[PDB]
């Protein structure tokens, strides 16, 4: 329940979206 | 596009079989899809476009929160179009600057 | 490059030649399928040919 | 109305005294909510339950 | 003398499978108790 | 079918009280009509197009993600 | 007793993060930025596929992404947090629900709706993973299932403060609403420049209708033949579906400027003139949601039935299924597929087009009490404000509004079934109640451009 700005809001959103880039190519790494 | 009149997407196969739609023409340089050539205009176009937008963001009598805001974008569409393209060419030629 | 062009109103060199590959192919991949089982069976464990 | 209830209606407020600064202030068609009701839910169950057929 | 692991092999219907399986070919005719 | 002569007696008033309610409502005029229409027509590109190139930059970037 | 619940729900309410408040006052070239970063991260998002798809044959999930779609991080989308908001409104409105008016209660309420937004979202992504819609469950793995779950999870809650930050004033407007608009758009002009080229057996046809044109102008002799194969050709998007669009548009803006104000004055002050407006389509689009989703909720059960008891002549009478009903009163709520079919069976279309009218013309009214936007209320919260109607008492202003708050409902749910009826026929792109929220939420933020000017 804890107040947050905006622009915290806006950097976690995009850390969220580079880790499923992230979770792919280590996918395809992984496998080979 | 024209002239060629390639398709927007090819196919591929492997041993498990079924045809892979293809986006990049693996191994020659001056053949193209029809997807792949839009997609790798717009980011050269991006890239110019940011510097500006950064110009622009340095002039002054801005408000604090105006010229934080324009300074991201700037930014963010430099290095991700010149950064992005790397990887296109990159896939494209697999020996691209590999030495 | 001209085996690849769009034509409308008549079928596409490049896909006629695919279709006929994956004929000529699958059947292909038939042959190892037959030979892998029978080697990497124990016929008499899962003998139910009896 | 009768008269009597006058008299009535007084005791009842004399027993206020003992119930002080809690006395009780007082003293849509069927059919159709139910008719929402399940629309509203039915959707939502119903597009569960079609998604699951489509695959299907 | 079945072994205790073949009692699969003992049903009706596993038993007429086996007949399409393999023997459906055979000239003769084949009957399945039932 | 008693129900449904019943009905008419409404179903004819309410009609009348349609039209009384279009006479009261304020029309857009003409003048001001093509204000809006470049106002929306210019919204509806800019807006669009933003959703075309971005779903246009995926489509290769799909490609490479997976396989 | 619903307040009781809300006291119990409390410590639940309290985890779920908020968004901080404005300090000031934002200027226009901030006002508008903060909105765009917003769009871009969402239209990013809506794309993305997910991780550990799996799929018989392979590259399956591959040729999905690249069409429709399915199989993308933001499959969910905004469609749980949608019928959250729906179901707390009609529980309030039926008052099996209670709301304090306080402003603390109220707070609580829209916390509540929100966490009752998540739950359904969990809901739903658990059972496309039991369906094994994307891949058999074993095959996954315990470790790819729980992943996926929470790939889509975060989907959701990201959402919700995307939209709750629209609404604090950040950004103009609610963020949902934006989102809505934007994909409809974005498919008008898809359809029309997309350049993807698709392989009908006889040939290979561009998506695009404009792009087609030029295509098929200069690869055909007769250009008679080709001019009607671009602008009626049925398999793919035609010129005609584009030109129907526009002419749409027209019709929408025009009826949309129409509504009735009533003069309005505060009592404390004097010289203050300020006018009430109630719009023509006073009950917006929701008549229609109600009407299709009736008749979406009766097609199931109606098919459904039709399979557990085949013989029983009940459910043949109702419709009988071929799924399309070809008879039965199923047949006849079902729209007539096309111009020709109308003229063979006048009857059905007649009958079609004479429910769908009806349908939502009563559900706008009947919706109006459980929405809690009656006159009734409205008369209340003008007490509130402290701002009442000039020469006329209090008690006699109920009345006033009641000679056209009534009205207005009944005709709109009239009016927004017309449009959709006609939308179909001319066969313009989109559904007709899109097109109401394109132009209505563009229309908004114009307003709010109107005082930036100055």
């Amino acid at each position: 329940g804890l107040k947050v700005g905006p622009v915290p809001v806006l950097v976690m959103s995009l850390l969220f979206i580079a880790s499923v880039f992230m979770l792919h190519i280590w996918g395809k790494y992984t496998r080979s | 596009d024209v002239i060629v009149e390639p398709p927007s997407v090819g196919s591929m196969t492997d041993e498990h079989g079924h045809q892979r739609p293809v986006a990049f023409l693996a191994y020659r340089v001056n053949g193209q899809y029809i997807m792949e050539g839009l997609a790798s205009s717009f980011l050269f176009t991006m890239g110019g476009l940011g510097f500006i937008i950064l110009d622009r963001s340095n002039a002054p009598n801005i408000p604090k929160l105006n010229r934080f805001l324009l300074l991201f974008i700037g930014f963010v569409c430099v290095l991700l179009s010149f950064f992005m393209a790397r990887v296109f060419m990159r896939m494209k030629l697999p020996g691209y600057l590999m030495g | 490059r001209e085996e690849e062009a769009i034509q409308l109103d008549g079928l596409n060199a490049s896909q006629i030649r695919e279709l006929r590959e994956k004929s000529e192919k699958f059947a292909f991949q038939a042959e190892v399928n037959r030979m892998m089982k029978l080697i990497i069976n124990s016929l008499y464990k899962n003998k139910e040919i009896f | 109305v009768a008269k009597q209830r006058i008299r009535m209606a007084n005791e009842k407020h004399s027993k206020n005294i003992t119930q002080r600064g809690n006395v009780a202030k007082t003293s849509v068609g069927p059919w159709l909510l139910a008719l929402f009701i399940f629309v509203v839910c039915g959707s939502a169950i119903f597009q569960i339950i079609q998604s699951i057929r489509m695959g299907m | 003398v079945l072994k205790e692991e073949a009692s699969d092999y003992l049903e009706l219907d596993t038993i007429k499978n086996l007949v399409k399986k393999y023997s459906q070919f055979i000239n003769f005719p084949i009957y399945v108790w039932s | 079918m008693d129900q449904v002569m019943q009905f008419v007696e409404p179903s004819r008033q309410f009609v009348k009280d349609s039209i009384r309610l279009v006479k009261r409502c304020t029309k857009p005029d003409r003048k001001e009509f093509q204000k809006i229409a470049m106002a929306t027509a210019i919204g509806f590109a800019i807006m669009g197009f933003i959703g075309f190139f971005v779903k246009l930059i995926h489509i290769p970037i799909n490609n490479i993600i997976v396989g | 007793m619903a307040i009781k619940f809300l006291e119990v729900i409390k410590p639940f309410c309290v985890i779920l993060p908020e968004i901080q408040k404005p300090e000031r006052k934002i200027q226009f070239k901030e006002k508008v930025l903060w909105t765009a970063i917003t769009l871009f991260i969402f239209l990013v998002c809506c794309q993305i596929p997910l991780f550990g798809i799996m799929s018989a044959d392979p590259f399956y999930w591959m040729r999905v992404i690249l069409a429709s779609n399915r199989g993308t991080l933001m499959e969910l989308g905004i469609s749980p947090i949608v019928t959250s908001g729906l179901i707390m409104q009609l529980l309030a409105g039926a008052k099996i629900i209670e709301v304090g008016d306080t402003p603390k209660d109220r707070a609580l309420f829209n916390g509540a709706q929100k966490l009752f937004g998540m739950i359904i979202t969990i809901g739903q992504s658990i059972v496309y993973v039991m369906t094994g819609m994307y891949g058999d469950p074993s095959e996954m793995g315990a470790g790819i299932c729980l992943l996926i779950t929470i790939q889509l999870f975060v989907a959701g809650l990201i959402v919700l403060l995307l939209d709750e930050l629209l609404q604090k004033g950040y950004g103009l407007g609610s963020g949902i609403s934006l989102f809505i608009a934007t994909n409809i758009c974005e498919t008008i002009v898809w359809k029309a420049f997309s350049p993807t080229t698709v392989n009908t057996g006889r040939g290979m046809e561009f998506e695009g209708a404009i792009i087609a044109l030029f295509h098929l102008l200069a690869t055909r002799t007769d250009k008679v033949r080709a001019l009607r194969e671009a602008f009626y050709r049925q398999n793919l998007p035609n010129l005609m579906n584009l030109i129907a669009t526009i002419f749409v548009f027209a019709v929408v803006i025009y009826f949309q400027g129409f509504r009735v104000d009533l003069p309005i004055k505060s009592a404390r002050y004097r010289g203050q003139y300020n006018t009430y407006p109630i719009k023509l389509f006073y009950t917006s689009n929701i008549p229609i949601i109600l009407q299709s989703a009736l008749v979406s909720n009766l097609y199931v059960i109606s098919q459904m039935l039709s399979a557990r008891f085949s013989g029983n002549l009940l459910v043949s009478l109702l419709g009988t299924w071929s799924a399309y009903p070809v008879g039965g009163l199923c047949y006849y709520l079902s729209p007539p597929e096309s111009f020709g079919s109308v003229l063979e069976d006048p009857v059905h279309a007649v009958v079609y087009i004479v429910f769908m009218l009806g349908s939502c013309a009563f559900f706008s009214k009947t919706w109006i009490e459980v929405s809690g936007s009656s006159a009734k209320d409205v008369a209340k919260q003008l007490k509130e404000q402290q701002m009442v109607m000039r020469g006329h008492r209090e008690t006699s202003m109920v009345h006033e509004l009641n000679r056209y708050i009534p009205t207005a409902a009944a005709f709109g749910g009239l009016c927004i079934g017309a449009l959709s009826v006609l939308a179909d026929f001319l066969g313009a792109i989109g559904s007709g109640t899109g097109i109401l929220l394109a132009v209505t939420i563009i229309y908004q933020y114009f307003e709010i451009f109107v005082k930036e000017q100055s």
